[PDB]
């Protein structure tokens, strides 16, 4: 009754023990590194919008100078 | 590897799919210790 | 000096020479065919219009005459079952006079018509000689057999009578009313003009206390709204609130609506008849529209918001509760960020204008339970529900963000809930309502039975999202006791207390005293299974829920057949809630 | 009336710089005023005033700017805006995106000449579309009905094959009568363009088809009129000589690309993602000319085609177009990697007229539910397959095996039916009822049971 | 010093766009000068000058532009700065944003005229906090407690009760009863209709009034006086406290609501915004509300502040709580966690910190067991919060007899000691009984956190 318990058991914990690496060394890490990109990526998308605004009132001086 | 397209929404949808992945460890590893500490004490019986 | 002349023109703005004493957000007419505009910016000799109207065809050196006065609304009889656009123009009255499929673009027609004749009667304790102050009930003119149109004097001047007309009928046009000021005799007629960005006056702002009743199960019983309150969903559905929905006039602003789907609303609303006193009465007797679809001018979104809160707040004032549905206020929102990149104005997050939030808040604060201006001595309400941004950007979005802040009620619909078809998709996690310590008052005196059963059924609600993680990851297997007692209750809650039909003629209006009802039911049953497994624990062979579930499986189907009965009970409806609880007593007597 | 008034002719061109044209000394110019540019070398090209300020006319050329001199190039202002002459000729004949004839025809011979801006419908006189038209697809039947009237795009990207099941709906048009066919084809390739004029003539449908495009080759700035001068043709067929008129309009993300070349020459201030703040408005002006009116019985019907940007959603085009039309069509990458033909993503796929078109009188009784429930187990069976490989393939339910199986189904025997199967709607609903069948009993929780208990017996 | 000139009246009005009035001819102008405009109708409205050039000043109406003329609108130049009227008689008395009474009441008579900027304090005269402000929870009072002089945020959400916890902690605060000149300046920001009647049917029919400064401020007031309404909080606050020497709690809600007031004045000036939309000099507007607390020198008073905001999206990361995390001195929770389990206060202690917590609390200050019975509940909490989870995932019957009892630990601690109902005010020796009566149900020798010296005493009752 221990012997069979102790089959089943190291069999059914080496695949628990593979769920919890594949979530640790594959499924996190890519997750972790996609959210570095969501980062970068929307600070990319706030200089085009500061480039873009800082154009106008660039351009608003001038012709309110001319004006 | 990256998923999906930056949005300032795919972010909060990304940080739900690491705020389950992180309880994802936790919840499976005290697992993972409990399974061992009856099969280290089968093994001792 | 009178008039003005184009200087220049480039889309809707329009820039006009020769406009020295003018001021802001005047109403000017510029053009041959005298489109409607208003003075947004002014500079000097030169103002800048934006124009309610296409301006394709407008030349430089057209005349722009100024009227001297900001846009404002016809306030009278003739106004409810009417169709608006934006500037209230009555579609209805437009079509008939030009016989047309179009809008000619330089048709100044009434908004009330001046021909249909009022049969006016006095307020009966006002004789002459009386003195008189600003929102005193002057006449009742009955333009339904609902809705009795209370004629009020202006809030901005007083006097006393010297005139008064005797009971019969008259124009929109014809002189009521004489009074006598300091200075002049003055007259006055049964229609009103009132600027729409100007907050009407009144008393005294009062807190809410009584509830309105949607109809929805989850929405009066989780998330309740109350009548003078502010309520946000990301949004036709709604004719819970255009049958019941307890208030007596209903108004619906269309901003930013598809052409299909106003043509939806404008053509069922006079055949949707409701109940009153066992006579079938349509409901458009107390609906007027703002219809205002996406592909008129975008000035006219700025408009149709406001033009619809003038005329809410104008029947708060007959002592009237308004229910006022506006939709789209992301569309409300694009209006203001089209017009403030082509006034050349700095932009906020996500490229909308900074003062977003503050027009909101003019918006939504003009809404609330509050003591009316005048003598009689009545109290109306007005409640706003607008509706946002509906699958995206769920907390941080300017339109959704800048509006939590303001609105007490957030009626938070899921996708997906939607995706799974459960409807109402109004997930009970991030929606909330705050109006839950102002209607405990209210709970305490009519259904004492309710507050202790939602605080409970909330708690179950969770439980089963705090439960449903575990067993997506590890299974249902290792599961205590006392936790899949949790997880049927709150299936059972999600199934028949939750979910709720709108076109099944029994679900599509859900009364209080049924939702208090079967809500009572579903928390004792979960009472006595959670004191069945406790008390009696590992000494008493106790059910583990497996014997139990098949044995009450006629008496769980006499909880999920709870929503059922109808409008063809009270009395049997209330006894039956009666009659399954004592069915229960007996079985946890085992 | 008739204007008789002699043309103004300017030599004072002032600036030139990408699309636009300044002017100056213009004596009382109007606003979109359609401007005549003669070149240097004699050659005519046409233009629209964009913006005036006193003397100072800015105009949009519509042939680009090559070539156009400071001191020698004239222009003459014709004294009206920009008007189509419309006619019953224009059915069968092939023109540019300006207007003018590319099958060696003639110039147009109006009866009336309409403005591109079309009137404004009169919203309380518009009657509301309950007609289904059938495209033949179970995809587009089954699940996001059409009715006859309704606005809906086709949400594509590039690389997908939108437009070969943009020419199968075309052909297949249902209504269980001759639906006349205007065409504008905007920013396409010459593959594209020859795709498009030989299947309409293979089946003989250029009778009645209106097809007039614009290819890439050719300026950007006639991508602006191109839709306006689809419509103001479309809605003298559908609104003055009563035809059933079903317009098709691609692609619309070049035609907002040309909208953003012209707002970025004009130094506006822009919206999200350099397109100008008023997208919103120009998008809505020409999707809001559908659905048919009272007094007539002729209809137009809108499919307007987009190809979104990097498969986003989210995108400034595909987003404003899902707040003014009435439901869109998603068209799915990952499906057609799979080699599935209408690969149509019917998840995040709507429309929104689709509940008036079924029921009892148009379709047979059991659609509203059979689509309820496809949707259902479709949503749930997407989901757990994003759990077979992650934790288990075998884990944690039997019957998530029957939801994998539902997805083998659904995708090979509903919603792939190649380019030439034309499926009736009761063909459509007995399919999706295979698939059911293949769900046992209280499962299906969508179909109530005075419709269930004859249709799973069968 | 006293400033005798006339005031000159402008009728040269030249450019009027959004809140700005463009004026001419102006002689002198000074910079932050409020002005009255003279509507054509007679109406009055204020405004500050926005920017000055030479001739040109450049003012901002306060309560909008809407019907101002170009021809007939006449402005009226005060030459000095905007000044707060400060008293001691601004106690117990309802005022708005700007500067007016709201409860029917009259003007203050002002024994000082203050200016609503003030002027940075020293760091070499500004000493460290050592007593504790009683708050009445015990989420706060016990695991986070607030010192006198520190600042000190509550992070929150939208439909979270933060304004019932704000108005919570002006209703029972007090300093300690040790066996005392104590003052609240509130001011509520950007508050609803009915947020601003629960403040005031709040405090006032409580009784409370006899020490509250209550400022409102509603959405429909204008967004330029959500700016002034702070600076004249803290301007009565820096008068009560250290010149009238009197201890002062002030609460600052909603200060994410300050921020867009912020941003919408910015914009105005036609500056190119920063991050998020937010400005770039948030750092320095939040620096100069928030450091002004903390105790002096040679001086009984002191100033502790409770900037109430709410993190839109849940996110942290956002500017607003994050520039206040550089600055202030610990965080205070509010979760939807416990507030969908109807918990109130839902105040989670696992993130919850109060950095001057080891000052506060001690033997003359609450008494000798503060430092450690706050310890041990933390450690049992977090270490049952992690038990909880297994009764889950392994099973009722597997987890040990101890883990059983952390389980029964959490079920009370979470219903007995955070939940308290909004009236009960619980002092902090009441606060530390609730917390022996939580450990005394575990035995010996696993109150690790506890000394022998302390643990003798209170753990045998």
């Amino acid at each position: 009754s221990l012997q069979t318990s102790f089959v089943t058991l190291d069999e059914a914990i080496k695949i628990t023990n593979r769920r919890v690496n594949a979530i640790e060394h594959v499924i996190i890490p890519r997750i972790e590194r996609t959210l570095a990109y969501i980062i970068t990526e929307l600070d990319e998308r706030e200089r085009e919008e500061f480039y873009r605004l800082k154009k106008i009132q660039e351009k608003k001086k001038i012709l309110k100078e001319k004006s | 590897r990256i998923e999906i397209f930056p949005s300032r929404m795919a972010q909060t949808i990304m940080k739900a799919r690491l705020k389950g992945a992180q309880t994802g460890r936790n919840l499976l590893k005290k697992k993972s210790d409990a399974l061992t500490l009856r099969f280290r004490q089968i093994l001792k019986k | 000096s009178t008039f003005g002349y184009v200087h220049g023109v480039s889309g809707p703005v329009v820039t006009a020479c020769d406009m020295a004493g003018a001021a802001m957000y005047e109403l000017v007419r510029v053009g041959h065919s005298e489109l409607v505009g208003e003075i947004i910016r002014l500079e000097g000799d030169m103002a800048t219009i934006q124009v309610y109207e296409e301006t394709s065809g407008v030349s430089v050196g057209d005349p722009v005459l100024r009227t001297g006065k900001p846009l404002s609304v016809e306030l009278g009889p003739g106004i409810m079952g009417a169709i608006f656009d934006g500037i209230q123009r009555p579609l209805s009255d437009i079509s008939s006079q030009t016989q047309s499929i179009y809008i000619p673009r330089g048709v100044n027609v009434s908004a009330l018509s001046r021909d249909v004749k009022w049969d006016f009667t006095p307020c009966k304790n006002l004789r002459v000689g009386s003195h008189i102050t600003g929102g005193d009930i002057y006449g009742i003119v009955n333009e339904n057999s609902l809705i009795k149109h209370k004629i009020m004097l202006p809030p901005r001047n007083r006097g006393t009578v010297t005139y008064i007309a005797p009971p019969g009928n008259y124009d929109t046009s014809d002189v009521v009313l004489e009074l006598e000021f300091e200075g002049i005799k003055e007259k006055f007629s049964m229609v009103q003009v009132w600027p729409v960005r100007q907050v009407r006056p009144v008393t005294e702002k009062l807190p809410a206390n009584h509830p309105l009743l949607t109809g929805q199960r989850v929405l009066d019983a989780l998330f309740p709204c109350v009548q003078g309150g502010t309520t946000a969903i990301p949004g036709v559905i709604s004719q819970s609130l255009s049958k019941y929905s307890n208030s007596d006039v209903i108004i619906y602003v269309g901003c930013g609506e598809r052409g299909n789907e106003m043509s939806e609303v404008l053509r069922d609303f006079p055949e949707l008849t409701m109940e009153v006193d066992g006579k079938v009465e349509s409901i458009m007797k107390r609906t007027a529209l703002v219809a205002n679809t996406s592909n008129m001018p975008v000035a006219a979104r700025e408009a149709s918001i406001y033009t619809g809160i003038t005329l809410s707040e104008y029947f708060r004032d007959m002592g009237y509760h308004v229910s006022m549905m506006a939709d789209s206020t992301s569309r409300w929102a694009e209006a203001l960020r089209e017009i403030s990149g082509r006034l050349a104005e700095m932009p906020a997050d996500s490229g909308y204008p900074a003062y977003l939030g503050a027009r909101l808040a003019s918006f939504y604060e003009r809404a609330g339970r509050v003591k009316c201006l005048g003598n009689p001595e009545r109290e109306g309400s007005v409640s706003i529900v607008g509706a946002v941004s509906p699958p995206g950007g769920d907390f941080s979005d300017p339109v959704t963000s800048a509006t939590l802040g303001i609105v007490q009620v957030f009626w938070g619909l899921d996708k997906k809930l939607a995706q799974r078809k459960h409807f109402p998709s109004v997930n009970w996690l991030i929606s909330y309502s705050k109006y839950m310590r102002a209607l405990d008052e209210y709970y305490d005196k009519h259904f004492t039975e309710f507050v202790p059963l939602r605080t409970k059924a909330k708690e179950i609600l969770q439980e089963e999202e705090d439960l449903a993680e575990i067993v997506q990851l590890v299974g249902k297997a290792s599961l205590a006791e006392t936790d899949k007692i949790t997880l049927e209750v709150a299936k059972l809650i999600k199934d028949d207390f939750l979910q709720q039909n709108g076109y099944t003629p029994y679900d599509r209006f859900c009364p209080f005293y049924k939702t208090v009802g079967m809500l009572s039911n579903m928390i004792a049953f979960y009472d006595m299974a959670r004191r069945a497994v406790e008390t009696t624990a590992q000494s008493d062979n106790k059910i583990t829920w497996s014997i139990i579930r098949e044995h009450m499986g006629e008496i769980l189907y006499k909880l999920s057949s709870m929503k059922f009965k109808d409008p063809v009970k009270d009395g049997e409806a209330k006894i039956k809630a009666d009659y399954a609880q004592l069915l229960e007593d007996m079985q946890n007597a085992f | 009336n008739y204007l008789s008034q002699p043309r103004l002719t300017y030599k004072t061109v002032s600036g030139v710089n990408g699309p636009l044209v300044i002017l100056d000394h213009v004596k009382f110019p109007r606003y979109a005023e359609i401007v005549h540019l003669t070149l240097p070398d004699g050659t005519k090209r046409s233009g629209q005033v964009l913006e005036v300020s006193g003397s100072k006319a800015v105009v949009q050329v519509f042939e680009g700017t090559s070539g156009i001199d400071a001191k020698k190039t004239s222009c003459e202002f014709t004294g009206d805006i920009l008007r189509t002459p419309v006619s019953e000729d224009m059915l069968g004949r092939v023109f540019n995106g300006s207007g003018k004839p590319i099958d060696r025809g003639p110039v147009v011979l109006a009866e009336d000449f309409l403005d591109i801006m079309g009137q404004p419908i009169n919203p309380q006189c518009r009657i509301y579309p309950e007609e289904m038209i059938q495209t033949g697809i179970s995809a587009i039947d089954g699940m996001n009905s059409i009715a006859r009237g309704q606005k809906i795009p086709i949400f594509s990207a590039a690389g997908l094959p939108h437009n070969e099941i943009a020419a199968q709906i075309c052909r297949q048009a249902g209504l269980v009568e001759n639906f006349a066919i205007v065409f504008a084809a905007m920013g396409v390739n010459m593959e594209t363009a020859r795709f498009f004029k030989s299947d309409f003539e293979e089946n003989g449908s250029m009778d009645n088809v209106c097809l007039f495009l614009n290819l890439a080759n050719d300026p950007t700035i006639e991508r602006i009129i191109t839709p306006r001068l689809a419509l103001t043709t479309a809605e003298f067929l559908a609104y003055q000589c009563e035809k059933h008129v079903l317009v098709i309009l691609t692609d619309m993300s070049s035609y907002a690309e040309a909208l953003r070349e012209v707002s970025a020459a004009r130094e506006e201030v822009p919206g999200r993602r350099g397109f100008p703040g008023y997208m919103y408005t120009d998008l809505a002006t020409i999707y809001e000319r559908a659905g048919r009116v009272e007094g007539r019985n002729g209809s137009i019907t809108q499919i307007p085609i987009l190809t979104m940007p990097n498969d986003d959603i989210t995108h400034p085009i595909p987003d404003l177009t899902g707040y003014i039309t009435e439901g869109q069509i998603y068209v799915d990458r990952q499906l057609h990697n799979r080699q599935i033909y209408p690969p149509i993503n019917v998840l995040p796929s709507l429309s929104r007229l689709m509940k008036s078109a079924i029921g009892e009188g148009m379709t047979r009784k059991d659609h509203a539910d059979v689509s309820n429930q496809l949707y259902a187990c479709y949503a749930i069976g997407k989901d757990v397959q994003a759990m077979k490989a992650v934790v288990g393939e075998e884990a944690l339910t039997s019957d998530d095996l029957l939801y994998l199986e539902f997805l083998q189904k659904f995708e090979r025997n509903f919603i792939a039916q190649g380019p030439y199967e034309n499926r009736t709607v009761y063909e459509t609903l007995d399919i999706g009822w295979q698939l059911l069948r293949i769900f046992p009993k209280e499962m299906l929780k969508r179909i109530p049971q005075s419709t269930l208990s004859e249709f799973y017996p069968r």
